[PDB]
RNA sequence: UCCCCCGUGCCCAUAGCGGCGUGGAACCACCCGUUCCCAUUCCGAACACGGAAGUGAAACGCGCCAGCGCCGAUGGUACUGGGCGGGCGACCGCCUGGGAGAGUAGGUCGGUGCGGGGG
RNA sequence: GGGCGGUCGCCUCCUAAAAGGUAACGGAGGCGCCCAAAGGUCCCCUCAGGCGGGACGGAAAUCCGCCGGAGAGCGCAAGGGUAGAAGGGGGCCUGACUGCGAGGCCUGCAAGCCGAGCAGGGGCGAAAGCCGGGCCUAGUGAACCGGUGGUCCCGUGUGGA
RNA sequence: UGACUGGGGCCUGUAGAGCACUGAUAGGGCUAGGGGGCCCACCAGCCUACCAAACCCUGUCAAACUCCGAAGGGUCCCAGG
RNA sequence: GCCCGGAUAGCUCAGUCGGUAGAGCAGGGGAUUGAAAAUCCCCGUGUCCUUGGUUCGAUUCCGAGUCCGGGCACCA
């Protein structure tokens, strides 16, 4: 298996989960502990472009706006099968830095 | 080199007459060739100062690609070395790689083997896939005569996605794998 | 083996082990001293 | 004799005998059996003395089940010697056998022949015997 | 590279290796 | 509100192994490539990138099944806080509060939050 | 009883009666080291066994395929713990820091242990963060008297010695 | 605020029991090796109320074994006292 | 801890008061005799520990590192 769970190394509240899919790529905001999503976005899914990369960073930015409109400041990035690489969400906005 | 015989003469020939011979569903369903993986393994990391992958790269013409290195784990003590720094010598091929190297295996080099008759039947005998080894490393075409220090072998390993070997009995005897039933 | 480690160019010590036969010979290693802020540090 | 062939460790504690039997207390093997009354430790000498016995008595006869073993062994300290110094040696092994515990079994015998055997091996016992047959030993569902 | 395999039987079969010139006694024709 | 699929938590095998049916419009995966970012003690196998000719074969989802696995009473004992006996002693019995483990009847191929996409 | 013999500090398990503690010249083992990578961090990877199948090849030299939640491994004793890594492989490193330390475990004394957090100046990481040696529990010795290297201190009328 | 007692919440591996782990174990089944008869040394072949692994069935044992496990005991809160 | 000597052929050791690398023994080929020895001819063999430096170059001469060998003290 690809065991991985480094999401396990999550100490210090939440927690912005990312999925790559074949053709997508989509993304939600997760307050643990309570057991809830409070933001999201996603791929075409969002209704959204035929490109990889490009959409990437748009679906990031997108999540962006959306979030800071709530009050949510600062968080902490995921992937679990990560390989931070390729199809980053290297966007402003959200506190979480880098 | 993008296609050659065992190739092309798969995909028009030996692929319909499987579907026939077996009447399948799926393009998936049918055997295919998975990978190609050739062992040297000898045993000579000992005295008189042992370079030995001067046999690794004399490997890595016939095959084309640059083998690895494999180490050790237990120790006979029985027969010498132990630990790990030792001699095991591998290479793995898949595609296109793969026919090249098993095209001029059954065109030039058991036809070499000094006296010969066919491939032993049962080298799968149930677990689906296929094994057998040499003694010589000169049956084959693209290495010499002069340039031998000294003769040695190997343990060719070829692997499918058929589950009994009777799918795969068929599947290599049909690209043309001589055999001594 | 008992060792020392001075702050190249002045006082300072830090003290350690080394292994003679197994890694050793010209121990250097970098490190801080509370006499100008890091630095460097050899054997003695 | 009739030891255990390798043990962890080659001497052992005491041990208190309560009540009951816990298990081995329903024939299970053979026609006749021998139940337990008294608690005690059962020494492979008496043990072996109560086999030949049972052979002794029928030659050539049925089958003979010993369903116990001296798994405990035995210390005792040199003749003569004062206290502590620490434990005696190993002199033998014993069986621990408790009120209830079928202790033999023989089958395809006589009943006369049954009945007699058993009683003899009593007499080699250093406890009050009972005789028993096959009634409602049948611990099945 | 692509190469060409020149038995002592006359025949000739057309791969690839390294170097392009081979001179075998005897190819999958006798 | 009612279905289906994709993410993500709580329960901690009554969710598990193995069998047998299904599912591709949409999701998902496999698939096409190796120029490009990035890869291999040798391998685009894996990671990774650009794609969409093909397939639900493999993988995954959804069912149905009790062969193995897992859960498991009710009764009745074992043992026992406290009180009191019998015996000369290994040990045995009463009274009052507590009460197993094995084994039996039986139960199980899950339940349940938050968020997305599709009718 | 005393002698002859054995022992004298430290760690692990049992004796120990389901908190802790608990004796005997009661049963059974280990320590008086090691690691310049066997340490920090980031990114990867998963065992032992068993049955197939393969030139030299044993009964496991290395190769291939199925099955195998841990029985392998973790420098050395035993115990606890551990693959949702503490285990195996690489890249950059030196936190095997300085100045402190709220609050507790343990306890006749004196010792032994665990430690969040602030300041300084750093390492690895995109970040979240983690680092004040080593999966953990043995590898040890009060004061006294001296040796070496430094520094604000003292320096027998004063300066220095 | 005490001893002691009532009502709650944690912690625990004994008595008892069990065989999943470590070891021990009696009998039968199934079955590597080895002994030995049939027999040929060109190496095979068949049998044996012999000794016998691993595995399964029945039956059990253990301070330094535990899938399981009480009564009680330890502690903290609220009360009586 | 402090003060002296030393490393060169397989072994054990002699050297220019800077320009040469040499002995004995062992090992090896032959002469030899009743056997075993003792005679007698004949050859093999080097990073002079060691890195630096003086120097026209250095085995030698000097800084330094390393190990083997002596000598004399201290121990709370």
């Amino acid at each position: 298996k690809f065991r991985v769970r480094n999401r396990i190394k999550r100490t210090g509240r939440l927690r912005l989960s990312v999925f790559r899919s074949l053709k997508h790529i989509y993304a939600q905001i997760i307050d643990d502990e309570k057991g809830v999503t409070l933001v999201s976005a996603s791929s075409l899914a969002l209704k959204l472009k035929g490109n990889k990369t490009e959409v990437a960073r748009q679906v990031g930015r997108a999540l962006a706006e959306k979030a800071l409109a709530l009050g949510i400041k600062q968080v902490a990035f995921d992937r679990g099968p990560y390989k931070y690489h390729g199809r980053v969400k290297a966007l402003a906005e959200g506190a979480r830095e880098g | 080199p993008l296609d050659v015989a065992l190739k092309r003469k798969y995909y028009e020939e030996v692929r319909p007459e499987l579907i026939r011979r077996f009447g399948y569903q799926n393009v998936w369903e049918v055997p295919r060739l998975e990978k190609v993986v050739i062992n040297q393994g000898l045993g000579e990391a000992k005295e008189d100062a042992r370079i030995l992958e001067k046999a690794a790269q004399e490997l890595a013409l016939i095959t084309g690609q640059k083998p690895a290195v494999t180490r050790a784990k237990k120790s006979i003590s029985n027969f010498k070395l132990r630990k790990g720094m030792p001699i095991g010598l591998r290479v793995t091929l898949r595609r296109d790689r793969m026919w090249i190297f098993l095209e001029k295996l059954l065109n030039v080099a058991l036809p070499r083997i000094r006296d010969f008759r066919g491939l032993n039947p049962n080298s799968f005998d149930g677990r689906g896939n296929y094994n057998l080894g040499l003694r010589e490393q000169l049956i084959f075409p693209e290495i010499t005569y002069d340039m031998v220090d000294a003769l040695r072998g190997m343990d060719i390993a070829v692997v499918t996605t058929a589950e009994t070997d009777e799918e795969a009995r068929a599947l290599l005897e049909l690209l043309g794998f001589p055999f001594r039933k | 083996l008992l060792l020392e480690c001075t702050e190249c160019k002045r006082r300072n010590y830090a003290t350690e082990k080394n292994k003679r036969n197994t890694p050793n010979k010209l121990e250097l290693r970098k490190y801080c001293p509370w006499c100008r802020k890091h630095t460097v540090h050899r054997e003695v | 004799m009739l030891m255990p062939r390798r043990m962890k460790y080659r001497k052992q504690q005491r041990g208190r005998l309560k009540g009951a039997t816990k298990g081995g207390d329903y024939v299970a093997f053979g026609d006749y059996g021998l139940v337990a009354l008294e608690p005690a430790w059962i020494t492979a000498q008496q043990i072996e003395a109560a086999r030949v016995a049972m052979v002794r008595h029928f030659r050539r006869g049925g089958k003979i089940f010993i369903r116990i073993f001296p798994d405990k062994p035995y210390t005792k300290k040199p003749l003569e010697v004062r206290m502590g110094k620490g434990k005696g040696n190993v002199e033998g092994y014993v069986a621990v056998v408790k009120p209830g515990r079928v202790m033999f079994e023989v089958a395809g015998v006589t009943e006369e022949q049954a009945m007699e055997a058993l009683r003899i091996a009593g007499h080699k016992l250093p406890i009050k015997t009972k005789i028993v047959r096959r009634d409602a030993y049948d611990e099945a569902q | 590279v692509p190469a060409r395999i020149i038995c002592g039987c006359g025949n000739v079969i057309e791969t690839y290796s390294t170097k392009p010139e081979i001179y075998v006694e005897v190819c999958s024709k006798c």
